[PDB]
């Protein structure tokens, strides 16, 4: 079968400001088949109340999903997204880079 | 925190057959226990830890039952997951078979309804209707009792291709509800339409003297890969269609060497869908002198 | 509003 | 501007892991407005944008009935596809379906679409004329023969010319103040060194709707398309979108570079430069 590995972007809904409520996003796209595991991590620990958009797909038939959770960024805290997929031997972690 | 339990290839399984119960939980098919409905929280086989799917083979009547599984969950108040969806293994072949018939008939116009009636001289408490296929679930009805038979009317429809196929029905008796009868003789339920009707005709024609040859030709501009010639009251013939110079698709059914004739219709169908037929052709009456 | 396709098979 | 409505179906088999599953989503332009998921308890078409929520119960009952019917259809089409390709009943497969219509500023139909995929590859598609099919392989040629014999194109065409455009016009009215008001991007340029003689300039566009946007870097007016790194446009989560474009520049030459932004919500294209 045609198998495509996911692209991953981690970012905030709004420009991050320490102490201000925000949303942490992990956008996964370009993957096939659709089964995928996505976790938002705080200091390596899975955040509990994570929601995601409904499964949809692009004109090339690859899937995309947005995973999100409300978060108040601090300088002490490190955030990431953890993705696993059949095309991946091991889970892929993308760190949230506030600078860009 | 529920595992997903499933039986493969079929939860309705003949005695002497085989069925595998699989318990999928946290991306794994291992380290689970099974439970039966009447005795919940007591694992079966004195708490056997299934390190793999549970293959019941050959199936016996003792395998029939209503199952749930729990997967190992190491950090939890029980050490184990919530109970899975329930799967009911029904073991067939334990009583004489019932009979199954379609009202008004097994050829069902697209969008319409058909009654499949299961009945027996045995007083079955429940009747089960099962469509052939992998991972297919039976419908259950209570058996009605009248005039020394028990019977049940299963309503199927509005007919479309997912409901077409080979059906069998089954009886169970009061105290062994998960043990089913031998299966009824199979009934093929066919959906006709909406594929366009073909043309029917005879060669040299429909008036046949004794000892003369008659071939029935089903024809269409649609690319049916097969034609079914169906006689009123009979005889059910199948033949592949072949493309003609004028782009029609056609099959020639030779009759004889002493067919007595009757009214005929033909239907087209397609590769790998043997229970989706076209609309019937106009009827053609063949009379043998 | 979605497309209602009666009885269409592959 | 022009507008579009699309429905997307995903039908998945997953033997031993779940029941066959059917997911449907509806979009007007870039805005998801309904969903159906056969895995929920009591599956039903449900609102996903506020402007559809005040459709009456006759709307949702008709949508839910249609989705339940299509879930039954596509569960069986998966089994059919197994026989067409001579594949085992143990593997997991996916059918995908797209259809919908494009309308111009007058709300009249511009074209209709209906395409199908099996396991992420083109399977069969309705042609632009809305009355013939193009099949991608010999399995799909079987489907084409069946859909020709059943006149399936006529039914797609009746929908695309009729209800599809009529409902899209209704949804555009319902959500006019969000669907037909372009939100311009908020923009800025960041700078980060990568060595003692090169730095990255990154042009940011945030909070814009619809998703279509052009971000370019120029240097002395020349388009640096080959040296530009562009990320995929991404959803913010609030029905706006985000994008950036970056170029690597010699340290000290930053003034030579300008970022250009085009978006429906901007009355004129924007030019940006970085400043300490
Ligand atoms: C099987 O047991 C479950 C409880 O675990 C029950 O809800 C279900 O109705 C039972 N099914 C049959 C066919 O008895
Ligand atoms: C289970 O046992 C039967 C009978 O020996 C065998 O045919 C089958 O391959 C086994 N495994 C599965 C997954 O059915
Ligand atoms: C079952 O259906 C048949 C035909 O529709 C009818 O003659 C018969 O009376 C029905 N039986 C019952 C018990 O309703
Ligand atoms: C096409 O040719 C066949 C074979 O001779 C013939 O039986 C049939 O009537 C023809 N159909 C038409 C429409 O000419």
């Amino acid at each position: 079968m045609i198998q495509r590995t996911p692209k991953i972007q981690v970012y905030s809904r709004h420009p991050a400001e320490n102490g201000k409520s925000n949303f942490l996003n992990c956008y996964v796209s370009g993957f096939h088949p659709s089964d995928i595991e996505v976790d938002l991590l705080k200091n390596g620990e899975r955040i509990e109340k994570v929601e995601h958009s409904d499964l949809s797909f692009s004109k090339d038939w690859s899937f995309y999903l947005l995973y999100y959770t409300e978060f108040t960024p601090t300088e002490k805290d490190e955030y990431a997204c953890r993705v696993n997929h059949v095309t991946l031997s091991q889970p892929k972690i993308v760190k949230w880079d506030r600078d860009m | 925190d529920k595992p997903f339990l499933s039986a493969w290839p079929s939860a309705v399984v003949p005695r002497g057959g085989h069925v595998t119960l699989r318990c999928h939980y946290r991306h794994r098919f291992n380290n689970f226990m099974l439970y039966k409905e009447d005795r919940i929280h007591v694992p079966i086989f004195h708490g056997r830890l299934f390190q793999e799917s549970f293959n019941m083979s050959p199936v016996t009547t003792a395998h029939a039952g209503n199952y749930t599984c729990r997967g190992s969950h190491p950090h939890s108040p029980t050490g184990w997951s919530a109970a899975s969806n329930p799967v009911v293994i029904m073991v067939t072949g334990n009583h004489r078979k019932p009979s199954l018939l379609a009202h008004p008939g097994p050829l069902v116009k697209s969008g319409e309804r058909v009654i499949l009636q299961c009945w027996s001289d045995i007083m079955f408490e429940h009747f089960f209707l099962h469509k052939e296929g992998i991972s297919k679930d039976p419908s259950r009805l209570v058996g009605q009792i009248h005039d020394g038979v028990s019977k049940a009317n299963f309503s199927i429809g509005p007919m479309m291709f997912a409901l077409a196929g080979t059906y069998r029905c089954y009886g169970s008796v009061t105290h062994t509800p998960y043990q089913l009868s031998a299966p009824s003789d199979p009934l093929d339920i066919v959906v006709t339409g909406p594929y366009e009707k073909p043309s029917l005709s005879a060669q040299p024609g429909p008036k046949v003297q004794a000892g003369e040859s008659v071939t029935l030709s089903c024809s269409s501009r649609s690319s049916y890969d097969m034609y079914h010639l169906s006689r009123e009251g009979g005889h059910e013939r199948r033949l592949p269609a072949v493309r003609k110079v004028n782009r029609t698709f056609q099959a020639d059914f030779p009759l004889g060497p002493a067919t007595h004739g009757g009214t005929y219709r033909c239907f087209g169908s397609f590769r790998h869908s043997p229970y989706e037929w076209s609309d019937p052709s106009d009827p053609l009456l063949v009379s043998v002198t | 509003a979605s497309l209602n396709l009666p009885a269409v098979s592959w | 501007g022009s507008h579009s409505m699309r429905y997307f179906y995903t039908a998945m088999s997953r033997p031993g892991r779940g029941e066959p599953r059917f997911i449907a989503v509806g979009y007007v332009d870039d805005t998801q407005f309904v969903r159906f998921d056969s895995d929920a308890a009591s599956p039903r078409m449900a609102p996903r944008a506020p402007w559809i929520e005040q459709e009456g119960p006759e709307y949702w009952d008709g949508e839910t009935r249609n989705m339940k019917a299509s879930a039954q259809t596509y569960r069986e089409n998966l089994r059919i596809a197994l026989r067409y390709y001579n594949q085992s009943e143990a593997g997991s497969h996916i059918i995908q379906v797209m259809y919908g219509c494009d309308v111009g500023p007058d709300g009249r139909l511009l074209r209709g679409h209906n395409q199908y995929a099996y396991d992420g590859k083109d399977y069969i598609a309705l042609n632009e004329d809305l009355s013939s099919w193009t099949a991608a392989d010999t399995a799909a040629q079987i489907t084409q023969r069946k859909w020709e014999a059943a006149r399936v194109a006529e039914q797609l065409r009746a929908y695309l010319e009729g209800l599809c455009v009529e409902w899209l016009r209704r949804y555009l009215e319902n959500g006019k103040e969000t669907l037909q008001r372009a939100d311009p991007p908020k923009t800025h340029v960041t700078h980060h060194p990568i060595s003692d003689h090169e730095a990255t300039l990154r042009c940011w566009a945030l909070g814009f709707y619809p998703a279509e946007i052009t971000l370019t870097w120029q240097r002395d007016g020349e388009d640096q398309t080959q040296d530009t790194e562009l990320v995929e446009t991404r959803p913010a989560g609030d029905r706006t979108f985000q994008k950036w474009a970056a170029v690597v520049v010699p340290s000290g030459e930053e003034q030579r570079y300008t970022c250009h932004v085009q978006h429906e919500g901007l009355p004129k294209p924007l030019t940006l430069r970085w400043e300490p």
